[PDB]
């Protein structure tokens, strides 16, 4: 219900590279005063959470446009086990940065050869029981 | 990129190899008129030495003649 986003994704098979590009998003719901959101969009691999980009943070729209790239370093062979995460965020100065949307892109379903970019919507982000332990025994 | 970056790539050098070829044909058949022209002007020197030397032996004759 937040909005939609709409991003482009691509492999450089010369230099062994994924470039993925956040090109904007729409229908953003509105969390700030103005009546108007100030969002930016965090963007990492979704198998491994290491070195996340991040986006410049624009100024009271519920339409941003960001037209941002970033390239993930990444080989073509571990890139077919490998998942997108896009997610967007609502910058607040003074308090924790509320997190507005997510999305997740599993990199089998994604085809290579032809420049991809689409509009995705956005969905709520996941917050289960932190044990996840089990303890069997018999009783008589 | 994708594969349609690397496809039309390929063609364009592809095409680049075709037009090389073009004018490498172009190159020798250029080498080949020009010598077989070399030939022909062989033979036109030689008709034209004899020439030189038949009108000065005529001209020779009549000049001896006249006087
Ligand atoms: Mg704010």
């Amino acid at each position: 219900k937040l909005g939609k986003l709409q991003y482009s994704l691509d492999y450089d098979f010369q230099n062994n590279q994924l470039l993925v590009g956040i090109i904007q998003a729409a229908e953003l719901p509105a969390l700030d005063m103005g009546g108007t959101s100030d969002p930016y969009v965090k963007v990492f691999l979704l198998p491994d959470k290491k070195k996340k980009f991040e986006t410049k943070v624009h100024r009271k729209t519920l339409n941003p446009v960001f037209n941002e790239q970033f390239t993930f370093k990444v080989p073509y062979s571990e890139l077919g086990g490998k998942t997108l995460v896009m997610a967007v965020y609502d910058f607040d100065r003074f308090s924790k940065h509320d997190i507005i949307g997510e999305f997740k892109v599993p990199m089998n379903t994604v085809d290579f050869g032809h420049v991809t970019e689409e509009w995705r919507d956005l969905q709520s982000a996941e917050k289960e029981q932190e044990k996840l332990g089990d303890i069997c025994f018999s009783l008589r | 990129m994708a594969l349609s970056e690397i496809e039309t790539r390929h063609s364009e050098i592809i095409k680049l190899e075709n037009s090389i070829r073009e004018l490498h044909d172009m190159f020798m058949d250029m080498a080949m008129l020009v010598e077989s022209q070399g030939e022909m002007i062989d033979r036109i020197e030689y008709n034209v030495e004899h020439a030189v030397d038949y009108v000065e032996r005529a001209v020779s004759d009549t000049k001896k003649a006249v006087k």
